[PDB]
């Protein structure tokens, strides 16, 4: 909702309230997942060519007893914007591999899950730069690109690391070194075809003995299509990544391929079905697990809009992995979930 | 009462002038919209320079100054210390040195500085320099000589914090002993203290300029770097300390006489190059035509050719008072002319990309020098006596 | 004629060497692939330091120089101002002055500066310094006195735009009054003028280098900061003003006689103490084995001790003119070894992490000094009468 | 080939010790080599003839 909007400054403040609830045979993720989103987005005219901007948001879990709270921030940047020319901001923001990756991500509850939080710069992250060219100085509508870097975000401090360190250190399944990527994204009419790629630094922490995927880099190689029109919405991406997607708790993958593709329909009447499969497939795994499967699932679900403020969901994740080892040892959810969601937005 | 050095000054402002160039070149155009969050990767843009320079010759009003500032110039002016102003004309430029010569159009009533013999020069010698750095004026700044290289670039103290890479260095005398420089190519700017070019080679490469149109600079027309750059591991070389030939340029010497890229120059004349650099200094100490065998290395080559004159310092609109990119041939061997254009004006008047030019409009024109001699004198009727290899056509 | 430095500066000159380092260092292992989007956060790494040092003692070899240049040397070449090239070889090093002492091996025909008075020294006084700024070679820039701390670093004018600290710094005379240094450690570079070491006191911590083998600067032991670091926040420090003990250095005279991290000093000797640099600086003024009392605060504590030796001046592969970190222990008690390595080729024969070596091989070594003036003359037979405490071990 | 394993323990070739491949590789380039038509030597073996 804009609630400003005066002298060339505008704030829009949004949000939503997500009643949610899954059912599942795994208790773990069985239960109420209710939980609210808040944020704002900012922009300030400096010129007829320049415009300043910001952008918050944050969830905080609603499924949770009053002696606890469970909240994060999911993105924090400010930026500039000159037009026709390019943009930059800095900050807690998305890696450029999303701007690919992001397609596919459009399932009522689940998916976009090949790929996490704080996992280099395939999603959302702390220490992102990024620069953007949007239609090639405004001489070639519809192509995009980007490039990016991201800063170390190292071992947390006051804790007897002796190296390493950053001030905003963390647990080495959420760290990363110096990583640069980029993206490139032509979208003509409906249709739309898009390529990414990202090179991180491995931190130190991140290469012992207690984890798997052993390496000096971390690297991602995305390619994506896209059809939005008539109603249909259709995406599919697939990405090899080294040393770069987690398997579960165990560490990371010396290489995988990852695979997601999502079929949509919007009625006149409010109904958008959904069907969906995603899959990661991990090779030469090291501790003789091999080749495995780290994700694998089709998700059918519908979103029914009432409007543009208030929805309801059901998805329902039929999860093709099977109960084995290494699914156990890594703590890889492989039952089936339902999820039934009623969405109250502004 | 107390020591000055505005008493000599005053002796030598007049022959430092102010410059004033305006010109064009060729720019990208620019794709919107712009992305500061995008990291990306024809036409004639307008462009301001400004810069100093020196009277060298009162009666020619010949000023010397940096390549830098009248390089692509259209449209050069000048200013004298009194406030008289004039036009100028290229007559010579030499990118190496950064180094060029200008005339003042009509002149009338000069100063030019005595120039002091730069071999006298030493270390604990005070240095004064004159500038321009930026825009704002006329500036002096005083010091010492730093440096005596030992090309002998001179060194020297006398510079300015992120200013713009003056133009006279004077001793305490007055005299001119060098004329400072910018070795931040493209850019101008310094490094953080002064690099001149000295008092005797300015006088050198100037009157070259003068008595021949450009310099006579002979090339080896290859091209190429060192053996760290990127192509001499993406194409891995073996032993590796010399010079990497990246391209051997066309219709070269190097190209005619023998070559092809990769080979690494092991020797000049029997003795060692260790570094592109070594090698395109010790090419840079000899005139046109001259002949210089060196090793090369493949498994095991070498070769022996005479040079031709460089393509760096060429001419353009100049040598035909009227307007309009020919070099000198060899020895006395006439007015080649290079690369033609797209405007095409000159090409328009029967001019290929091979046409010498012997006859004077009329008489011999072994050098621009002479030629430019001529379409100064008699700027009535032209009949250019050019002859490309065969052709020996007249057009006017 | 007119006025030069370049008369005094011919007298000065074959005093000032070049000097080229050769070592390396551990570096950690790069992460790959490399994003630049992306802010982050074990392997031996060669590299090359080059810079000027002043020959001090012409008979014995003499060179001082900046501590930043040498440090983690493998390899040290100087080269004359006359083209002579020699080896070199560590005699001595202090971090804090950033000042090091080397040894030309074999000098021939060698001539020394002569050291001025640095308490002599004025503002207004005339200033040179010589040094290497850019690799290209020996700069002399010069200037004035401009600031006289009253530690005395000398503050001058005569310093280099973006360029290395270099090194000597000469009076108008010829005479050495200061080694210019680089305040922005592990860096090198200046702030924006010159500081220097003063003339005087490069003499004395020379000297100790020389009849000592490392500078006599007792240290407390203690590592900190101010009141205004996170740790001093992030565990709320009650009444502000003095130094905090970010922690009490192991087996050191702080933790032996008693400390603890978080206790605010806030006297020594009676005298206030309002910051660690007050601190540090005022424990640099006390030679080895001093007693000094300081007040701590916790509640209200305070105690009395004596501090040995500082760790930051050490030596390494030098004492035994083999290959191979000790330093001195207490008074003229022998030279004690310290913190051992994992290539281990010194521990590898029989040197634990506390063995003195009071006996020469033979005699006494009550110092490094002493110790390696045997390690030099007898390098036949070596038995290093070691006694760490208790064990009196003789190893080859 | 046989009868030499058997009457000599190994079969008698003989080998320049050089290794090394065309002149596409990418230390061909990456090192940029002149008159490129023949085989580029990335490196001579040890103890070898060569």
């Amino acid at each position: 909702a804009e609630v400003y909007n005066k002298d060339g400054n505008k704030l829009d403040l949004y949000g939503k309230v997500d009643g949610l609830h899954y059912f599942s045979d795994n208790k773990d993720v069985d239960g109420d997942q209710t939980y609210m989103r808040l944020g704002f987005k900012g922009e300030t005219q400096v010129t007829d060519q320049l415009t300043g901007y910001g952008q918050w948001e944050y969830q905080i879990q609603g499924n949770s007893a009053e002696n606890e709270n469970n909240s994060w921030t999911r993105v924090a940047f400010a930026g500039l914007k000159f037009q026709d020319v390019g943009s930059f901001d800095y900050g807690r923001n998305y890696g450029v591999v999303y701007d690919v990756t992001s397609w596919t991500d459009v399932l009522p509850e689940f998916g976009g899950d090949t790929y996490g939080s704080d996992n280099f710069m395939q999603q959302r992250g702390n220490g992102f730069a990024t620069y953007r060219n949007t239609d090639f100085f405004g001489l070639v509508d519809g192509l995009n690109f980007a490039v990016q870097y991201q800063g170390k975000n190292g071992n947390p401090s006051g804790e007897g690391f002796t190296s390493g360190v950053t001030n905003n250190g963390r647990d080495a399944l959420r760290q990363n070194g110096d990583g640069v990527g980029g993206s490139i994204t032509y979208d003509y009419e409906g249709f739309g075809i898009g390529g990414a790629i990202s090179s991180s630094k491995r931190t130190d922490a991140q290469n012992t003995a207690a984890y798997i995927g052993n390496g000096d880099r971390a690297e991602t190689y995305t390619g994506g299509l896209k059809y939005d029109a008539n109603n249909i919405y259709l995406a599919a991406q697939y990405t090899q990544t080294y040393n770069a997607t987690r398997v579960g708790s165990l560490g990371w993958a010396n290489k995988a391929q990852n695979f997601e593709a999502v079929a949509q329909y919007q009625f006149d009447f409010g109904l958008r079905p959904s069907l969906a499969y995603l899959q990661s497939k991990g090779k030469n795994l090291g501790r003789g697990y091999d080749d495995e499967d780290i994700l694998k699932y089709v998700d059918v679900g519908a979103t029914y809009y009432f409007n543009k403020n208030m929805s309801t969901y059901v998805d329902y994740k039929i999860n093709l992995l099977d109960d084995n080892q290494f699914t156990r040892d890594a703590g890889i959810n492989t039952d089936n979930i339902v999820a039934l969601g009623l969405v109250y937005q502004f | 009462q107390m020591p000055s050095l505005a008493p000599m000054l005053e002796k030598v402002m007049p022959s430092v002038v102010s410059i004033n160039v305006e010109g064009s070149t060729t720019v990208n155009t620019p794709r919107m919209p712009r992305n500061f969050q995008q990291f990306f990767g024809g036409q004639q843009q307008k462009f301001m320079a400004l810069g100093s320079g020196v009277i060298i010759d009162a009666d020619k009003g010949y000023v010397v100054t940096n390549n830098h500032v009248v390089d692509n110039a259209t449209v050069i002016k000048v200013q004298l210390s009194d406030g008289r102003k004039f036009d100028a004309k290229m007559v010579g430029k030499d990118p190496r040195s950064d180094i060029a010569l200008i005339q003042i159009q009509n002149p009338k009533n000069l100063t030019a500085i005595k120039m002091a013999d730069s071999d006298a020069l030493r270390v604990g010698d005070y240095t004064v320099a004159i500038g321009n750095p930026f825009g704002l004026g006329e500036t002096v700044t005083s010091g010492i000589v730093s440096a005596l290289g030992r090309e002998n670039f001179i060194q020297t103290d006398a510079a300015i914090n992120r200013g713009n890479s003056g133009g006279a260095l004077v001793n305490l005398n007055g005299e001119l002993i060098g004329i400072n420089t910018a070795i931040l190519a493209p850019d101008g700017g310094n490094i953080g203290i002064g690099f001149a070019i000295p008092s005797n080679m300015v006088k050198n490469l100037t009157s070259q300029m003068v008595e021949y149109g450009q310099v006579k600079r002979g090339e080896l027309g290859i091209m190429g770097t060192e053996l760290n750059s990127e192509l001499a591991k993406a194409m891995k070389v073996d032993a590796q300390r010399g010079a990497f030939v990246s391209q051997v340029l066309p219709n070269s010497s190097a190209a005619k006489a023998g070559i092809k890229a990769g080979d690494v120059i092991t020797s000049l004349n029997g003795k060692p190059i260790s570094s592109f650099a070594a090698l395109r200094a010790q090419v840079g100490t000899m005139p046109v035509g001259s002949k210089l065998t060196l090793g090369l290395l493949r498994d095991g080559k070498q070769v022996n050719v005479n040079l031709e004159l460089q393509q760096s310092s060429q001419n353009q609109v100049d040598s035909s008072s009227i307007f309009n990119e020919m070099s000198n041939k060899g020895k006395d061997q006439g007015v080649v002319v290079n690369n033609v254009k797209t405007g095409t004006p000159a090409a328009q008047i029967g001019l290929k990309k091979g046409d010498v030019i012997i006859g004077a409009n009329q008489q011999a024109v072994k050098n621009i020098a002479e030629l430019r001699k001529v379409l100064d004198s008699k700027p009535s009727v032209l009949a250019l006596n050019i002859q490309r290899g065969d052709s020996t056509i007249y057009l006017l």
